[PDB]
């Protein structure tokens, strides 16, 4: 998910923009839901996922607010002292604990039912147990028992009309959370929410704790520990899930890391490129970014300098200057299915290849298997969520840096050999693979696309539609599963905001009993795959002057 | 007209509210969901609870049983039971306005049943507070911000400990899954601030 946010002395043409894509898969109908409200101290306009209450994308016409995901660690697992003796009971501060449980009977359409058990202790659910052991692993929440909490404080930020206003309704939002601010004086702000725990010293929050008592949390840090930002020096806030803050550690997800290598430099150079931006210019860095190869920048360098004793006629250096002259930006060719350079697909094969020369090579199987995806992988139907640098590529990123990288390199990676002798190899893998299925003329190479599937699944693997309702664009684009832009004291109207999004592929997913389907089923589809944009309305005037229908209903409570 | 819900919609079906109470305001907000996306909002619902195999069968047991391991229903329900009067109008009114446009469906489903109920043979059925709270719980808080691999990692662990002998074996654990690294790309300038917190990255808690 991304976000950038533009102040007072960045903006041109308006005090503050606000443009926001929360990337969380792309499916039919809609991922979010798009609803104004007006009344009891509400006056908001925008969507959000699932119809929730709480609006997390939108604003009020004084403020404007968006998210992106946290990934801080917030979860630690509890290695729980079982008895064979005894069991249902565990060991805590001194005594023999009954666990919590309930019994629980899954009834199955066109089968037999179910029924299992559910054990708790007051580290919270069993996860699994290690019967030779004797040891049940519990997953421990900072934010269990706040969950409602949350909902309602997405909700009754919708009502805040200043940073002081909005910042007390933060500091109850218990998830892992990134928010954003904007307002109608060009003020912008960031905060970095969520409860996070009070570790005891020693506790290293990537591995198990004992449940026996003595690792036990401390309690939650307070407020003033989430990192946050107000009216920053720079004059802008970008993100792309990457880390908040200096020294900040994120989720202990093996799988997921802050490093050196990051997507969100590609959203910072667009925006330090230029002294000042319009609106149109803000909306223009998701057409940007959509298409840019992510490893590019990362390893052109090292390609570089491993290929420059190199004669013009050896394939490995020709690969190199393809990749020179490439700005990494990703277009269709007229077919509608292959790309016009071949620049990721040699990325690809070269990664993949210098991965399992390093990375996997260092580590044990089976874990090696965690390392070995360059990070295109995907299907016919395209990537499910956002594409980013994979994680073995980040470790190798440091790898290549040499003694510039802060990470201790405990296992030389490659192995006693020179850089330039491990890269050279890896590209005489990539010319050997390529070539063969393309030919030698690497001006002719016809690369395949990736292309986006709106699923009739929802994220669970849950049909929410029926399987001929899935709908396929030609073109995959690294951008928000919706997009919405906020637009603050205009100079080029009198309105003091305007805002804009995109609901693709409808507002509705309405299908009567005959097959017919509702207007607004699919007339947003086409606008999404070309950079387009609805305006969001706020006042009655705006309302009533676009109003298509109307429904009164008289109801007692 | 304190008991009046207006429902103007645009040009492109985007529904816009005019209440003068929060369980008018949020009766409204649930009646054009209803509308909008019923059988979205009811597969959701069973995929968050955990009933998916009452309506599709036996191939999601696993799914449904791993649903209710996760959580702890009593503990959401208790939550509910504390919220204030207006608090918990918001809950109420959309579960009713919910269940409003499922009542006039429910009666002329001739019209108005969502073709899919339909294809897959069964009927919406009426919403209480509960499965409001639980469309926001089970999709962000147990899924989007419940991340934890550490049972994982104690087992790559081992194995780099068995590899590499006990003290490099950490070593390398720290060079894979480094718990931070100063040059990352953060979000904050460090002329602004820093986290202030230090962490223990040897797992001194064995
Ligand atoms: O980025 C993701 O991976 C998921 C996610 C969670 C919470 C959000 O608000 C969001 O916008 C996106
Ligand atoms: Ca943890």
């Amino acid at each position: 998910s991304n976000m950038w946010v533009i102040g007072k002395s960045k903006a041109q043409d308006a005090k503050a923009i606000m443009v926001n894509g929360p990337q969380f898969g792309w499916y039919a109908p809609a991922y979010t839901y798009g609803i104004g409200l007006h009344g009891a101290g509400y006056d908001v306009t925008g969507n959000t996922p699932f119809a929730y209450p709480g609006l997390v994308f939108g604003h009020n016409g004084v403020i404007s607010w968006g998210s992106t995901a946290g990934f801080g660690d917030d979860v630690d697992i509890f290695a729980e002292r079982l008895s064979a003796e005894k069991p249902g009971y565990y060991l805590h501060n001194g005594k023999w604990v009954k666990m919590l449980s309930r019994e629980e009977t899954i009834t199955v359409k066109n089968g037999q039912a179910e029924t299992f058990t559910v054990w708790r202790t007051v580290h919270g659910n069993i996860l699994q147990t290690d019967q030779t052991t004797q040891t049940a692993y519990a997953k421990s929440r900072a934010w269990d028992g706040k969950e409602v909490a949350s909902l309602l404080a997405w909700t009754h930020q919708m009502k805040a009309k200043n940073w002081q206003q909005w910042t007390q309704q933060a500091a109850k939002q218990a998830l892992t959370i990134n928010w954003y601010y904007a307002d109608v004086n060009g003020n912008i702000g960031y905060v970095h929410t969520g409860a996070y725990p009070d570790r005891q010293s020693g506790h290293d929050p990537r591995l198990p704790v004992p449940g026996t008592g003595k690792w036990d949390w401390k309690g939650l840090l307070p407020f003033e520990m989430n990192p946050k930002v107000y009216n920053p020096q720079s004059g802008y806030i970008a993100n792309w899930n990457n880390s908040p803050q200096k020294d900040y550690p994120a989720s202990d997800l093996f799988a997921f890391l802050w490093g050196g290598a990051d997507r969100v430099t590609e959203i910072d150079r667009l925006l330090e490129q230029k002294p000042r931006l319009t609106a149109d210019q803000a909306w223009d860095v998701i057409r940007q970014t959509s298409r840019q190869d992510l490893n590019l920048r990362l390893f052109l360098p090292t390609l570089q300098a491993a290929t420059s004793g190199l004669t013009q006629s050896d394939p490995r250096r020709q690969l190199v200057e393809t990749l020179t002259r490439w700005d990494g930006i990703n277009l269709l060719n007229d077919d509608g299915k292959t790309w016009q350079q071949p620049g990721s697909a040699i990325l690809n094969v070269w990664l993949t290849s210098m991965l399992k020369r390093t990375v996997v090579a260092a580590v044990p199987m089976p874990f090696d298997k965690w390392y070995s995806a360059s990070g295109y992988e995907t299907t016919q139907d395209g990537p499910t969520g956002s594409l980013n640098i994979s994680v073995g590529a980040k470790i190798l990123y440091e790898a290549v840096q040499g003694d510039k990288s802060p990470i201790p390199q405990a296992v030389d990676l490659f192995a006693g050999k020179p850089q330039q002798e491990v890269v050279l190899a890896a590209l005489e893998d990539t010319w050997e693979t390529l070539s063969k299925r393309y030919g030698n003329n690497v001006s002719n190479w016809k690369t395949p696309a990736m292309a986006l599937t709106f699923r009739a699944n929802n994220f669970f693997g849950v049909p929410q539609a029926a399987a001929e309702e899935t709908r396929h664009q030609a073109e995959y684009q690294n951008r928000g599963t919706e997009n919405d832009m906020i637009v603050f004291s205009p100079t080029t109207s009198d309105r003091p905001v305007l805002a804009w999004d995109v609901v693709a592929p409808g507002q509705s997913g309405f299908i009567a009993p005959d097959g017919t389907v509702d207007k607004h089923y699919e007339d947003q589809l086409k606008m999404y795959e070309n950079f387009g944009r609805k305006s969001l309305w706020l006042t009655k005037q705006d309302v009533e002057a676009h109003k298509e229908s109307q429904e009164v209903l008289h109801v007692q409570r | 007209s304190s008991s009046e819900i207006k429902i103007v919609r645009d040009e492109y079906g985007m529904p816009h509210i005019y209440a003068n109470d929060t369980w008018h305001l949020f009766y409204g907000y649930g009646y054009v969901v209803a509308q909008d996306r019923l059988f979205q909002m009811e597969m959701a619902r069973r995929s968050t609870q955990g009933t998916v195999a009452e309506v599709l069968g036996k191939d999601f047991v696993k799914f449904d049983k791993d649903i209710r391991r996760n959580y702890w229903p009593d503990a959401i329900r208790a939550q509910i039971a504390a919220l204030s009067p207006e608090d918990m109008s918001i809950l109420q009114g959309y579960a009713d306005g919910m269940n409003a446009w499922i009542d006039k469906v429910n009666t002329n489903p001739e019209t108005l049943l969502p073709k899919q109920f339909n294809t897959f043979g069964f009927t919406p059925k009426r919403w209480e507070p509960f499965d409001v709270a639980m469309i926001f719980v089970g999709t962000m808080a147990n899924r989007f911000s419940d991340s934890t691999s550490e049972i994982d990692n104690l087992a790559l662990l081992t194995a780099l400990k068995d590899k590499y002998g006990v003290s490099q074996g950490m070593a390398v654990f720290n060079q894979l899954k480094w718990l931070v690294n100063p040059s990352a790309p953060t979000t904050i300038a460090v002329q602004e601030s820093n986290y202030p917190l230090k962490f223990n990255q040897q797992n001194s808690q064995t």
